[PDB]
Parts: C-alpha cells; structure tokens; sequence
C-alpha cells in the first residue's frame, strides 16, 4: 500500500 | 500557467506553484485527503520555452514522508505543460524505495500520470 | 545524512548538494565542461529519518536545461538512493524530457542510468 | 484467446497476433500509413496460465524496424498486461532503443506508454 | 557476433540464436541453473545495422512461466550490441506482472542489465 | 520514425 | 522474482 | 544536450 496510490 | 491544483487520473491533487526563477513548490495530496496524505514537493520548469508550439518541460520530487508517516521512497515526475483549450501536464515517473543491495532490482517502478485542472470521478 | 557534499559521475558531471534536516536538497549541476555556462540549479528531496536495517536513502532530484546562458528547453528528474559507507554512492535511474509540439510528444523522453560517487 | 486478433492503438497502428498455447505471441504490427512498407514482424511471449482472479496477463513483444522496403536501425519492446471483458485492452509501457555510437548512447532509448483495444 | 551465451552481472545466462531473419531465439538460465530456471525467450534485431560504428538495436521478451513454476510477469529487455574487442549488449528491462486494475500503477519495474560473453 | 508515422 | 534469484 | 556534454 503505497501513498502515492492509496 | 502551470501555477494552480491539478489532479491525476487517480484523483491525487498537485498544489504548485511556478516561481519567476523557475522553481516549482507546493504540496502533493494523495486521493485520501487528509492531513496525513499531504507531502512537500520541489522541482523545476523552463521558464522561458519555445514558442513554436511546443510545450514546457518541467519536474518535482516528492519523498514520502510526512509527520504521519514514512514510506522510504521518493518519486520524480518528469514532463511537460501544454497549454491552451484543455490544459495539461504530460508525465512519466519513477519511484525508488530504500533497498537494501540484494533488494536493489524491485527499488524502482514506471509509470506515467496526466493531470488536468478538472478532477476525474 | 551523509548525501551533503560533491558527487561524481562517470562522464564528468559534478553535483554539489546540501541535505537540510528538513528533507530538502538544493545545489549547483555543473556539465562536464565545468564553466559557468555550464552551471544550473537543482532541487530535490531526500527521506530525512531512513530506515536503520541497511537500507538505502532514497532521494530525488530535477534539474531544468535553463541558466542565463543557454536554454536546452528540457528538464531532466534523478529517482534514487544513497548507500553509505567507505565507498558511498548514489545509485539513480533518469528520465529527461524535452519540449515537444503534440505530434512530436513521443520523443519527448529519454530514459536511462548514472551512478555518482565521492571519487573523480 | 482472448488476446489473438486485431488491435488498434489511439493513433492508428494496428497490431494483428496470434497467441499460441505454448505462451508464443507472433503476428504483425502495422504503422498508421497502412503500407506494404508499414508492415513489420513482431514476436513475444505470455503468461500461458494466469490467475483467474480478475488479474491481468503479464505479456511482452518486439518488433525490429527493418522489413524489405525501410531500416530504422532500431527496435521497440512493449511490456504490459491484457485486461479481458467487454472493454477488453492491453496496457503497455514501452522502450524504443536506436543504434548508436558509443558516445551518443545517451539517446539510445526513448519511454512511453500505449493501451491497445479491439476496437477503433 | 549475437549468437551466442551471453551473461550478465547478477549471474543469469543468455543463451542466444540471430537468425537471418531477424529473429532471436533461445533460453534464459536464472542465477541458481538448475532445470526448474530455464525460461524460453524470443526477440528481434536489426540484421542490416549501420556500417557507420554504430550498435546492432535488438529486444526480447521472458514470459517467467516454465514447466515448473509461474511467477505471472513478463520481462522485456530493449537495447544494443556493441561488437568488437569486449563485445557487450546494453540493455533497460521492464517487468511487469499481472495485477488487478486497482494495483496496475505498481505493476512494473524498471531496471538496466549489460551482459558479456565473460561471466 | 515508423512507429509514429501518419 | 525468478529474474533475480540467488 | 549539455546533460551529456564535453
């Protein structure tokens, strides 16, 4: 689960 | 015309703005919206482009690490505004996480983002 | 951090970078023929607290082709990592566009590698 | 399969593959000028056996600018996945890698990305 | 010149034939070399390269499914060889794997390998 | 580049 | 990943 | 490109 994409 | 919000395809929100010396700076909000999903960017842009019809080349980092939280990794979008009717900024990425030397082959990943001034559903 | 200093990388070019405590990266790109027009100023960010288990630093950074010179009309973004110790490095992955009409807009980017080191 | 057949990308190519049983993409790819000399061989690979969990199918192809009529001393491989269902497409990103001199391989390879679907 | 095993600097093997036709053929051999690490590639290359020193531009793709395993990805490597004394093919690569739609924007690496005859 | 040719 | 085993 | 310059 990356922030970039969440 | 870069200075503003834009928005990418998956909703994230690109606050910038586009200084006279060619500085970008502002803030990257991911999709989720709060407090905890917002990041400090910098880069750079031509602040004198061509004017035959072509656009202007620009870029920003983002590491990902906030108050909140630390993902070990940082993103650069590398691209070009184009301006006029529908405005947009054309990229591509690369996001490298902290690895250790074995790891070192899945640190990077590809990508490619379009951000407009309109939010997509 | 480790990162503050001049790095190297094999085709001549030279980076001088300070890492503020804050996360920020700014310095000076110089090309390998080292004069003043060949100067232009970069800013980046890094990860200020890395992990502890050996991992990297990860870090990156733009350059845009513009001083008082000369203008290429391009922008080049650094995405990378710091590994410390005897024989530090920087390990990075490039991506430089370039200006380009709407039908020229397919060899707007190159991709390609540098490693930087604390060495010429 | 559902990948064998023809597909059309946004700008006019058409790319037309058979995908075999043993994981063989082969077939053709056809630039926007619709030419005998816009015709040009292409080969790759994909998964034979994918998940059946709504994932998509990992697959890869080349082709190299060369057929009997032009030579663009160059080759493009395409990297993505086939995604199935009414709006069925295959998802790629892309490297375009020209020949050149030791000294200019800088700007050996360009990025970027294609989505391909069954219909124009 | 092509033809021929090649290897690069993690320690797989390329085993590699250039057909007249353009075409490339063979095997690639991951690190550890035993029977369940043998992968069938294919690719394409420029046969009528440029006389003016410039490489030969080519590109192959490994779907990673064998007999034996499958890791549901595919890597393709797009390049050049440079022949010559030291003959080397510098290559980028991208892997992607199969995903679903919501985790696409993770679904493929990026990286840079150069192989040699000399392991 | 025939890739992107019209 | 296969591409990277030891 | 002075990225890659002598």
């Amino acid at each position: 689960s990356h922030p970039q994409f969440e | 015309g870069i200075t503003g919000t834009w928005y990418n395809q998956l909703g994230s929100t690109f606050i910038v703005t586009a200084g006279a010396d060619g500085a970008l700076t502002g803030t990257y909000v991911t999709a989720r919206g709060n407090a905890e999903s917002r990041y400090v960017l910098t880069g750079r842009y031509d602040s004198a482009p061509a004017t035959d019809g072509s656009g202007t080349a620009l870029g920003w980092t983002v590491a990902w690490k906030n108050n909140y939280r630390n993902a070990h990794s940082a993103t650069t979008w590398s691209g070009q505004y184009v301006g006029g009717a529908e405005a947009r900024i054309n990229t591509q990425w690369l996001l490298t996480s902290g690895t250790t030397e074995a790891n070192a082959w899945k640190s990077t990943l590809v990508g490619h983002d379009t951000f407009t001034k309109v939010k997509p559903s």
